This record gives C-alpha cells, structure tokens and sequence, in this order.
C-alpha cells in the first residue's frame, strides 16, 4: 500500500479561512452549517494532490475571495510505503500565480524535494499514488452530488480503474520491458556440448516467451483479473443490499449490458429510474464494498454530503453498516450536516465560519 | 416479598416501516394493561422494570412518553417501582427519572453502578445493585476489567444488605443464537436474592442460583420471535427460602413465516389460506417469484413482509473474520492470482513461477 492521509492545513481556500487538522484511523464525521466550508475541506485534498477541485475550472477561482490577503495556501501530508510526503501549494489571485511543491519527509526535520512547478508535482503524485485523479474521485473520494458516478460508469471506465487500483502498474511496466531485454540478449546469444549450452539458453527463452504471453495479451489475464476482483466486490455489495433491502435489490456487472445492472425483484431498472434514496443506498454499498476489497491498497474513504436523500430509517440502517468499516484502520470521513445521521457516530469535527469550532 | 418484573416494552414501536407499517400500540397497551391488572390482583410489594420501556433512543413519540408515564403512574399506585433504563430508552428519561426519584419514594431510577436502598410496600428493605447497559464504546480488555471491578463492588455491597438484595442488569449474557459487550452469567454475584435482567425479548431463565431472569418483551417484535414466550414475571422472595417464580403470559398477536421455493398457483393458494383468518401478521420468504408477491402483499392486509432467502454463499462473507479477510484480499494480488491462472491453463510448468519469482525479485531492486 498503503496510501494514508496524515495532516491537512488550509488558509483562505474556498470557504475555509484557517484550518489545521490531523487524520485519525476509524470514523470521523465532519459537521457544521451550510457554507461552513465542509465540502471546501474535501476539495482542498483533491486540489492538493491533483491541482484541481470539483467545483471551478480555474485555480484562482479557489482563492477565498472573502479574505483581504488573497492567497490560498494548502499543506497536505500523507504516507505510502513507510515514507512521508508533503505537498505545498499557493494560489495568488492578484498575481494569478499557482505555486506547487512536493517533497519527502525523513530522518527528522528533513525534506527531500521531488517537484516544484504544478505540472511536475501532479506527474510525481500520480506516480507515488499509482492511481489517476479520475479513479480517485470514483472510488474512495466521493465528491458531493456525485455519489453515483461509479455506479453509472461505462464498463470500460469500470475495468480501467479496477486495474488502476489493484495492479501495481509500474511493477508491471518494469516487468514487461525487463522481459524484452531478457529475451533479446538471449536471442542475440542464440544467433551465435554446444547444443547443450544452446538447449539451456533456448529452454530459458521459451519460458520467457510464455510468461510474456499470459501477461500482455491483456484481453486474457487482465480481463480475467478485473472480473475476479469485481466478483469479490459485487459479492460484498449484494450482501449489503440483502441487509439493506431484504433481498429486493440486486446488482451485477456485465460489460455487454453496459456495466452495473440493477434489478428490483428480478426486474432490470436503470439507475435513473430508482428513487433518490435507492440510488444513494446502492452507490454507498458499492463504494463501501470497493473500499473493503481495496484495503491494503487504499487506507482512506471519504464521503462528501452523500446522505441527504436518505430517509430516517435508511439513515440508521446505513450508519450501522458503515461502522463495519471501523475494523480496517482506514481513515474514514463523512461530511454531513444531518443530526440523525451524525448521532450514530462519536467523533465530530465541527466547522463553522471557515474554522474549526 | 412479592415482585412484578417486566421489561423490553418498546412503547412507540411500529413494525415493518419500510414494508407495511404496523403500529403496535393497541396490541401493546392490551398486554401492558393485563400485566398491570395482574400486579394489582397479586398485590405485589415491589415493581422492577429493567429497561427499553421506550423504543426510540433519540426521537421519542409524545404518545409513547404519554403512555409510559401513565403506566408508571398506574404502577406506582399499587407498589413502589424501581426502573433501570436500557440502551434504547430515550436519553432524557434518566434526567426525568433522576428528578422524580428525589420527589416520591414510590419511584426510583438507577442510572449508574451506584446501589440504592429502597423500601417495598410492606416495609421490606431492598438493596438494588444496578448494572446498566455497557457502552460499546485489550481496550475491550480494560473495559471488561473495569466491568469486573464494578461487579466485585456490587458483591461487596450485596453483603451489607438488610432484608433483600436484588441485582438489576441490562445486557446480553453468553449463550444465544453483534458489537455488544457480552457478559458471562457466572459474573452475576450469587449472593443476591434475585437477578432481574432486560434487553432480550424472549423470556429466559438464565440460572437458578442466583435466580436470573429475562422476562422478555410483551409483543412479538419481529419474525425471529415467532416461537418464544411473551410476558412478565411474578417473583416471591422469602429470607429463609429459595426464590419462586411464575410467568405472566401476555398473550400477544401471533407471527408466522411461510416458506416457498416456487410461487406457483399452489403457493398462491396456501398463502391465501394461511393469512385468511390469522389474527396475527405473516411473512413469506421465497426463492423464485414472477412478480406475484409484491402484487399479493398489496392485497393481503396481514401479509406484512416478503423476503428473498439470502444465499449461504452471501451470508458468509459478512461473518467472515479478519482471519479469512486477509487471506481473501491477499489471494487477490495481481500475481498470487496469476498463480492459478497458470496452474489452470498450462498446468505443468511451475519453474515459470520460479522464473517469475526472481524476475520480480530483480525489478524490486531497481
Ligand atoms: N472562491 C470563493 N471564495 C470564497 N468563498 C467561496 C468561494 N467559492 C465558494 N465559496 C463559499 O465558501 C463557502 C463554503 O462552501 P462549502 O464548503 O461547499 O459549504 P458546506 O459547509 O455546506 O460543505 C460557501 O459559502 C461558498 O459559497
Ligand atoms: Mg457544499
Ligand atoms: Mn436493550
Ligand atoms: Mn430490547
């Protein structure tokens, strides 16, 4: 793994003024009044890592227009492979400068630059993280209003991010080109008791051709792989649906039927046809399942205001199911301003007026 | 001494809310009424209520509260009552409980581990040793540790009794059928004359020494409770003698589950004949349906719930323990999964893996 957020510090970003908070494992619910800056927090992370948020197209739109000192500063600290990283950005409205900086933290007060300039920082962060911005918001960073994005994604995108979450695509990329080089040197050595040295050198080569085959015909093991993982995920999702809906709702994956297929009492129902509440309940189970199966790979799970459309009896039902996440030393954050959903959890980060209160 | 022990009322509950709402009030008030009348008949000396008298921890009906307070008032008229709130009782009840015990000697609430001495109708001296429900919240360890200390102290305090000592607990004991602290029955100090429990809906005699009872709920709350017994308990206690008790049956509406694999014209027949003159409520669980049941449920009033038999293969994975969990996910690695793909489709060569192994050992040095 073991991607894991540590510290977030924010100044004058969107609706946030000054916030400095530390991420515990288990569940925190982030609460406060509308426009308090709850979502701003979640966006700050997205922005820290990738240099964009959900809500505006231009960096400088993110500057807190209600601060006289028109400079946003984001400091984000995470972890991955026993290593600590820290990212620093500043956005200045007047200047229209975007500054970004990535460095490792170490043996003590120690800092090892990896990138300045926001293009390089994005580059290196994807590298570090292994996943793309797109797979990040569809999996464990579920942005407000977009709870159902994965659920209604094209099968292409679905598999393309199962792979991304589960592969170690860089370990893979070094492998594929270590093979070419291993086979070419061997081919070279062949094009030049001698039959015995040749036997071994050719024996060794044809394995390598095999290993190459069952590994980069893609449409073979890759598909096989994603299927088996989706199976593990949908297995859990179906279980959660059985709890939450008395077995009324079911879900499956079929690349030819367009992706995730929902059935109500055996009957196919397009996601757009569900009640708002049902869509939420299904997206949440799916996401929650993904995060379980992705334990080890990903150590964080955020839901940004995804509980509103739930009715009182689904709210409890769903809180109850989400506590079963408390088992995985994941950092888990739910943003909500709802009493009935928050009563269920113990630890609260309250924000009002762009600060912690 | 003569005691009425009742618990787990759940005033304010309506069942199958999602599905087909049934407000249980009418049934429940009939049960309560019959239990109260019986208390008057026996002219008991003491009334013990061991929690979950209300259904909602957070948003309690004004009708529920009204009902509860009225029942408390009726009960007080016949004998002093002692109340131990449960985990589902409204958070504010304790506050009112506290307020009101400093005001009448006919009602007393206990909300800590702190023992209190009360006097029954004919002046019997009673020491109440309370064990409230244990907040969820190694750490478990320290909490069980803390909870033993509290049980130790109740024992000490039971020894200083005058006439009677009674344990009042609200929790689950070991041996039935999630994230609760389960408490072994052996931990309940034997020197008490009676151990009144609540929280569990089926009447259950936990142990004879000390006499430990859950009286159970007064209504069948959901279909798991189709067979068990519903009522309160009458208990007589005498200094010299062993304790005697007697269930007081609530006679609640029956519940019933119909099991079918295929919903054909035949199942369609049974279902109708089953619900026909049933004073109770019915659930059907099924395997295969053609859309009959949702339509059916609509038109049969006492058919309140339908439900797909959950696959065993689906039941497991949520039980499945951190032992099984780590194996499962680690069996999901891109390479250890790649194992069986090979062992399946070219079977014979596993040096290929030894080939692969060093190959991956190689790159991880770059
Ligand atoms: N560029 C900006 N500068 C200052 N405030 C902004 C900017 N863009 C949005 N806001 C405001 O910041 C506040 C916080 O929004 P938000 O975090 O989405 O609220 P919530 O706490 O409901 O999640 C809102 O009042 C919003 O209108
Ligand atoms: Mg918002
Ligand atoms: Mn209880
Ligand atoms: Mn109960």
């Amino acid at each position: 793994g073991h991607m894991r957020p540590e510290r977030l510090t924010v100044r004058n970003f969107l609706g946030l003024k000054n916030v400095d908070i530390e991420f515990q494992s288990g569940i925190t619910v982030v609460e406060g009044p509308n426009g308090a800056g709850k979502s701003s927090l979640f966006e700050a992370i997205s922005f820290a890592l990738f240099g964009n948020g959900i809500r505006y197209p231009n960096s400088y739109d993110y500057v807190n227009r209600n601060a006289v000192d028109g400079t946003a500063r984001l400091v984000f600290q995470f972890e991955r492979g026993g290593k600590r990283y820290e990212i620093i950005r500043e956005i200045n409205a007047l200047q229209r400068k975007h500054n970004a900086k990535l460095s490792e933290i170490l043996e003590n007060g120690k800092k090892a630059a990896i990138a300045a300039k926001p293009t390089s920082v994005k580059q290196e962060v994807e590298k570090i993280l292994g996943i793309e911005h797109r797979t990040f918001i569809r999996t464990v960073f579920l942005p407000q209003g977009e709870i159902d994005k994965l659920l209604i994604s094209p099968p292409s995108e679905i598999t393309e991010i199962i792979s991304d979450v589960f592969q170690s695509k860089e370990t893979l990329e070094k492998l594929e080109k270590l093979l070419k080089e291993k086979m070419k040197k061997l081919e070279n050595e062949i094009s030049s008791s001698l039959e015995k040295k040749l036997k071994e050198m050719s024996d060794e080569y044809n394995n390598l051709d095999l290993l190459r085959k069952y590994l980069f015909d893609k449409s073979n093991f890759s598909r096989y792989f994603t299927g088996r993982v989706l199976e593990a995920v949908l297995k859990r999702t179906k279980a959660y649906l059985d709890i939450l809906t008395n077995g009324r709702f079911d879900i499956d994956f079929d690349d030819e039927k367009g992706g995730f297929i929902i059935k109500d009492w055996g009957i196919e129902r397009p996601a757009r046809g569900l009640s708002g509440g049902e869509r939420a309940l299904i997206s949440i189970s799916l996401a929650m399942s993904l995060a379980e199966v992705a334990s080890g790979r990903l150590d964080a799970f955020f839901i940004d205001e995804g509980f509103s459309s739930l009715c009182t009896e689904n709210k409890e039902k769903i809180a109850s199911v989400l506590k079963e996440l408390e088992r995985l030393n994941k950092v888990i954050v739910f943003i909500t301003c709802d009493r009935e959903f928050s009563e269920a959890f113990d630890r609260k980060l309250r924000i009002t007026g762009g600060v912690v209160v | 001494m003569k005691i009425l022990h009742t618990s787990d009322w759940h005033l304010g509950v309506t069942s199958w809310t999602s599905s087909r709402p049934v407000d249980r009030r009418e049934e429940l008030k009939k049960a309560l009424d019959k239990v109260v009348e019986e208390a008057e008949k026996r002219e008991v000396d003491l009334i013990l209520l061991t929690g979950d008298l209300l259904h909602s921890r957070n948003n309690p009906s004004v009708v529920a509260l009204h009902d509860l307070l009225d029942y408390l008032k009726r009960m007080m008229r016949t004998a002093p009552v002692v109340v131990l709130p449960g985990n589902q009782d409204w958070k504010g009840l304790k506050l009112f409980g506290n307020f009101v015990t400093s005001i009448s000697s006919d009602i007393t609430f206990v909300m800590s581990f702190e023992p209190v001495d009360v006097e029954a109708k004919r002046g019997q001296k009673v020491r109440i040793l309370p064990f409230p429900y244990p907040d969820e919240s190694k750490n478990e360890g320290d909490f069980r540790f803390f909870l033993e200390s509290r049980l130790n102290k109740l024992y000490e305090e039971a020894l200083k009794k005058e006439d009677f000592a009674i344990f009042m607990g609200h929790f689950t004991v070991e041996g039935l059928a999630g994230r609760e602290i389960i408490i072994n029955r052996a931990l309940i100090p034997s020197v008490v004359d009676y151990a009144a429990l609540g929280h569990i809906h089926s009447f259950r005699e936990i142990q004879k020494q000390p006499l430990t009872i859950y009286p159970g709920s007064l209504i069948r709350i959901d279909f798991g409770e189709e067979a068990d017994e519903k009522g309160a308990v009458f208990v007589e206690l005498k200094r010299g003698e062993p304790p005697r008790y007697e269930r007081i049956d609530a006679s609640p509406l029956p519940l019933k589950t119909l099991y079918y694999k295929k919903i054909d014209t035949s199942a369609l027949k049974s279902i109708r004949d089953s619900c026909r003159n049933f004073p109770g409520y019915v659930r059907v669980v099924y395997e295969e349906d053609s859309g009959i049941l949702p339509d059916l449920m609509g038109e049969i009033d006492n058919l309140v719930k339908i439900e797909r038999k959950s696959r065993r293969e689906i039941e497991e994975v949520l039980r499945e323990s951190p032992e099984e969990f780590k194996e499962e996910l680690d069996k999901l690695d891109y390479f250890e999964l790649f194992k069986e793909y090979l062992k399946k489709r070219e079977e014979n060569h596993e040096k290929l893996l030894k080939i692969l192994d060093e190959l991956l050992d190689e790159v991880k040095k770059s």
